[PDB]
């Protein structure tokens, strides 16, 4: 349903910007 | 006391119980009422389909209908008639041919006050023409003209959607179409969308009028479901 | 710090006590592999290639690396070799939608509440219809509860931890959000199975339908999150499940949702084909030949109740236009809610003859 | 107590005109719809003419449709039935009714026999 | 000579109504205007009895003012507890037009009527176990409007035939016919001592026989339309009717004309009952507008509204002490007020 | 028919040799009933629920 997708895009994206924080901070 | 009061709770609950299931046999059936003139020919009608009031059971379809007849009640109905307010349908007959009195002028009158009853506004009216046979040959004689009680059925001319029976000349078919768009015009009249009415050419020989008021409980039915949500 | 740079952690530890339980070539090797951020190394000898390779954490970014060995130890790859694997390669759009389906859901809510206590008030207004209404009112509103509460533990809580959570709490709250969207979604659909029940099956309008319809409404949305919980727990317990990275497992919910849709539709379909059909009778209907007008305003008063706004998008892949999608299913339709509460209740004839009557005995 | 008395009938010759007139007295005229109504020797009742509470309304049968006028005046609380070129199966006796209720736009067994709310009748002979 | 006859009776209604104004030299409302007033009552809905299927057309309470009976176009007549709301009885019934229905004063037998033309009375007090069928009436030729109990073996029934009829249970004959209504009876009042009994049809009319005698007493004419409802006062001098009209009046054996009349402009809806209170100050109509009315029976002001019915109301009903009324409509319900 | 017209006659006749009294006399006596039975009538003024068998 589109709240399910909606919540799984916010979340992948949520994580994918402190994937790219974390790398930045490290490299 | 205790034991008093739990004997009537149990009595209460098994009557409850019984008005439960006596509640779905009631609705499960569907009553219809049935009125028509003496003359009218209803009496063969009710043969078709099969004291103070007469009740006839039949199944269709696996759907059980009641139908009551007037039975012996005087000709003043304005007050007996307000208990067949909820009924499913009120099946009307009236002698198409009918020469003492002008007797379908009566039956219109008696159409339209039922139709305008404050009490009846919400029951749906189906409308039997009877003595099809008998106005096709009073009209075929010519020795009875139906322009003398209406002098409007000069000017009439017969509906291009008309679909008249094989071997019909096309006299009998404008005067029972002129006939049949009399009551039209009362039951447009008034009572836009709270009730509608079926009318229906049968004769003494014919065996659709079962399926015709099923048919047309079926769609009453229908209408009532669908205005309830507000769709028309 | 946080738990997710202590993830990396563990291979601080994994390898040393590795290196020291059950030995290796050396006790002090020339190139002793210590963990870097970058991957979870392992130790080797000097002079060889050691074929390492980067967790998921890059692995994050699409839907599906070496250093050379030195006397001192590693050896920094110039020549951009510390990225090899994986890696190939918003916030503004997710907050206004956010936003706006919060307020859609904040103003059901509300709309919905005065009308199921409106409705209550009265006891001329009860019947099976009301009765069905009513329930697909209780399940809106456990939607919007939910909808609310996943939002203030999943997001509106992490802002204030900043950190990662993953307790049993946030496993329930996504269940029993499941539940209330399954809910929702069939309830829209018993909508159109009692109307095309009552238009189709005229006769024996038995209240065993009802009783039935109820059941099934409330207990498939039980089974299925009930199911979707234990394959969660027993294959991919990541997080808080609110990532739906497993396909079948997510097609396991998904599923009942788009069959409900599917055969609302149709029941639907029928619904306008038997009411065209009523209405094109010579006699009780017409009477202005614009018949199809009166059509427009029956559809607009369907689409609402069964949810046939959710037909455009259903057949659509997920990748597929999933901003348009997220814009019209959720920004819109989260005021799908309000739009019946206005349409089924304060519009109601029947429903605005009592409130007159009630205000002209009081 | 409502009672309704009619007056005017008499022998005319074909093709005359006569003035049926209908007083009223019991009830409030004006709240109620009126009918004229008519039984020929050996035959039953039958309905003729009727006329609503303000008059807008205003139906005949087809049989004297175009020569029969009907008419009220709530004022006097009299009713008025104006013939013209009566013919000798118009010869009948002539009887004044009112609707059994009120604001009521049906209206019920007016031509019933032993009708309770009909006056006596006047004798019109062509 | 047929209009010689119909002279002497229009000289002798003129005579009547001369001797009717002369009679009349005050009026009741400005006798009772140095009274107080009751002022406003206020009523509300202390029962709600529900189980009935169809609208119910009469009721009928109970001697000790705690069981009453009530019949529904279902088919059946339910005997309630009204204290404790518990059903005591239900009798389904081979009409299912039932249009009236009494309750013996001794409490041991019902009645039922409608439009079977026929009057069955079920025994209540079987040694068996429950209710069944004790005796038949097949009588009249019309629809029964009305019965009352005069006891446990004579009752009186008002059919639409224009006739009324006294039966005994134990022959199963006609011991009395009263003729003399052009109208339907609608319904019938019982004085207290069970000695006369008022009667009103569909002529605007209302007549007084005498249940020994077998012959109508005095006649009332003051309605417009037909009497729906008719009741005495507590004692047996007075009686309330109500009529398609939109109106209530009261009226005076010993006077024998018209005393007050209850109706506002407002109103244009016929009533279907009345009753009076135990002191007989206050009178309960049912109307059409799905309301019932309480007025002033000294000075014709509306005291009170219920307005708990959502349909029509059909039938009201007082106990004998005068605790709480009962109203019964068409809609599934009944109510009881105090 | 003259057989109707006859009972009429003849019921008007017997209607019309009764006594009648006067309306204020019947009056006053309404209002006395009234009044002496006016506290022993439960409709009248609220009962208190102590008293009150229904609440």
């Amino acid at each position: 349903h589109s709240d399910g997708i909606f919540t799984d895009s916010y979340s992948r994206y949520r994580k994918q910007m402190a994937v790219k924080k974390y790398l930045a901070a490290v490299l | 006391q205790r034991n008093e009061e739990k004997a009537q709770r149990e009595a209460n609950k098994k009557i409850e119980k019984q008005l439960q299931k006596d509640k779905q046999v009631y609705r499960a059936t569907h009553r219809l009422l049935l009125l028509g003139a003496g003359e009218s020919g209803k009496n063969t009608i009710v043969k078709q389909m099969r004291s103070g009031i007469f009740e006839t059971k039949f199944q269709v379809d696996k759907v059980n209908f009641h139908m009551f007849d007037v039975g012996a009640q005087r000709d003043e109905r304005r007050k007996w008639i307000q208990c067949f307010n909820d009924v499913t349908a009120i099946i009307f007959v009236v002698a198409s041919s009918s020469n003492q009195t002008n007797r379908l002028q009566a039956a219109l009158k008696l159409f339209d006050s039922i139709w305008n009853n404050k009490w009846l506004r919400d029951t749906s009216v189906i409308l039997f023409l009877n003595k099809q046979d008998l106005l096709a040959e009073k009209v075929l004689a010519g020795k009875s003209k139906i322009e003398d009680y209406f002098p409007e059925f000069a000017r009439y001319t017969t509906p291009e959607d008309a679909t008249p029976e094989p071997g019909e000349d096309p006299r009998v078919t404008r005067a029972k179409y002129f006939i049949r768009d009399e009551f039209l015009r009362i039951s447009t009249a008034s009572g836009d969308g709270r009730h509608y009415c079926y009318p229906h050419f049968t004769c003494a020989v014919d065996t659709e009028n079962i399926r015709r008021v099923f048919n047309d409980c079926r769609d009453i039915i229908q209408r009532m479901h669908l205005r309830q949500y507000e769709l028309l | 710090d946080c738990i997710f740079k202590k993830e990396q952690a563990m291979c601080l530890e994994k390898i040393q006590r590795a290196n020291e339980l059950m030995g290796f070539n050396d006790s002090s090797p020339g190139c002793p592999g210590m963990w870097d951020n970058i991957t979870c190394w392992k130790p080797a000898h000097v002079g060889e290639m050691v074929l390492v390779s980067c967790p998921e954490l890059f692995r994050i970014f699409n839907p599906d690396v070496s250093r050379n060995c030195t006397e001192d130890g590693w050896s920094e790859p110039f020549p951009h070799y510390f990225d090899a694997c994986g890696f190939d390669e918003q916030d503004y759009y997710y907050l206004s939608v956010k936003a706006l389906y919060t307020v859609g859901y904040s103003t059901s809510l509300v709309t919905l509440t005065t009308a199921m206590v409106i409705l209550c008030r009265f006891r001329k207004l009860h019947c099976t219809r009301n009765f069905i209404h009513m329930n697909l009112f209780v399940s809106f509103m456990l939607r919007a509860i939910s909808v609310f509460i996943k939002d203030w533990i999943l997001y509106a809580e992490q802002d204030s931890n900043h950190c990662f959570i993953s307790t049993v709490e946030c496993k329930a709250v996504m269940v029993f959000f499941h539940y209330c969207v399954v809910s929702n979604y069939f309830w829209l659909f018993i909508e159109g199975l009692y109307l095309f029940t009552l238009l189709v099956e005229t006769f024996f309008p038995e209240r065993r339908y009802f009783y039935w319809y109820t059941i099934i409404g409330w207990g498939t949305p039980t089974v299925c999150v009930t199911v979707w919980a234990t394959l969660r727990l027993y294959f991919d317990d990541t997080g808080c499940w609110d990532m739906n990275d497993s396909t079948a497992l997510w097609w396991v919910i998904k599923g009942p949702v788009v069959g409900s849709i599917m055969v609302n539709f149709v029941l639907f379909i029928g619904i306008i084909v038997i009411l065209v059909q009523k209405l094109q009778s010579p006699d009780m209907g017409g009477n202005e030949s614009s018949i199809y007008l009166r059509l427009a305003r029956s559809t607009l008063l369907l689409i609402p109740l069964f949810g046939i706004h959710y037909t455009v998008f259903a057949f659509s892949p997920e990748n597929v236009s999933k901003r348009e999608r997220l814009v019209f299913e959720l920004g819109l339709g989260s005021f799908q809610g309000f739009v019946v509460a206005v349409l089924y209740c304060f519009l109601n004839g029947e429903v605005q003859a009592e409130i007159k009557r009630k205000w002209r005995s009081w | 107590q409502v009672q309704l008395q009619e007056s005017g009938g008499g022998l005319v010759q074909p093709g005359g005109s006569l003035r049926l007139s209908c007083a009223a007295s019991g009830f409030t005229f004006s709240n109620y719809k009126m009918n004229w109504v008519r039984q020929a020797p050996g035959k039953g009742l039958e309905w003729v003419s009727d006329i609503s509470q303000s008059g807008a309304s205003i139906s005949y049968t087809g049989s004297v449709k175009g020569r029969f006028t009907i008419s009220r005046d709530n004022a006097k609380n009299t009713l008025y039935l104006q013939m013209n070129s009566l013919k000798p199966e118009d010869t009948a006796v002539y009887y004044c009714a009112r609707c059994p209720a009120p604001f009521t736009r049906d209206c019920f067994d007016v031509t019933s026999t032993t009708y309770a709310y009909r006056g006596q009748g006047t004798q019109v002979t062509v | 000579e047929l209009d010689q006859l119909r002279q002497e009776a229009e000289q002798l209604k003129n005579q009547i109504r001369d001797a009717r104004k002369a009679c009349a030299d005050a009026t009741l409302s400005q006798i009772t205007n140095n009274i107080d007033p009751v002022g406003r009552i206020q009523m509300r809905t202390r029962r709600t009895l529900r189980g009935h299927l169809a609208k119910i057309y009469a009721m009928h309470w109970g001697t000790d003012s705690r069981l009453l009976v009530s019949a529904s176009q279902d088919g059946k007549l339910i005997i309630w507890d009204s204290y404790t709301t518990n059903k005591v009885h239900a009798i389904p019934l081979r009409s299912s037009w039932v249009m009236t229905c009494a309750y013996a004063p001794s409490g041991n037998y019902v009645a039922c009527g409608g439009l079977d033309n026929i009057c069955s009375i079920y025994n209540l007090k079987t040694r068996e176990g429950n209710v069944r069928v004790s005796r038949e009436l097949a009588g009249h030729t019309g629809y029964l409007s009305c019965c009352r109990f005069l006891d446990d073996n004579q009752i009186v029934t008002s059919s639409g035939d224009t006739t009324c009829a006294l039966w005994d249970i134990e022959t199963g004959q006609q011991t009395t016919t009263f003729t003399g209504h052009t109208g339907d009876v609608m319904s019938l009042s019982l004085a207290p001592d069970t000695r006369l009994f008022v009667s009103g049809a569909c002529d605007a009319s209302a007549k007084l026989w005498d249940v020994r005698e077998g012959m109508c007493r005095q006649t009332f004419t003051g309605h417009e339309s037909d009497i729906n409802a008719i009741c005495f006062f507590p004692n047996g001098n007075a009686f309330a009717t109500g009529s398609d009209d939109a109106t209530c009046r009261l009226f005076d054996l010993r006077a024998d004309q018209e005393l007050m009349t209850y109706s506002h402009d407002n109103i244009i809806c016929g009533i279907t009952s009345v009753s009076f209170s135990k002191s007989g100050r206050l009178l309960l109509a049912g109307y059409d507008d799905f309301n019932c009315n309480v007025w002033d029976a000294l000075k014709a002001d509306r005291a009170g509204v219920l307005a708990g019915h959502d349909n029509r109301v059909s039938c009201l009903g007082v106990t004998d002490d005068g605790m709480a009324v009962a109203t019964g409509s068409w809609d599934s319900f009944l109510k009881i007020w105090n | 028919s003259i057989a109707q017209a006859r009972k009429l006659v003849e019921q008007l006749k017997m209607e019309a040799n009764i006594d009648r009294i006067k309306v204020s006399k019947a009056a006053a006596d309404l209002m006395a009933y009234c009044e002496a039975h006016a506290k022993e009538d439960p409709l009248l003024t609220p009962v208190p629920a102590s008293e009150n068998p229904f609440r």
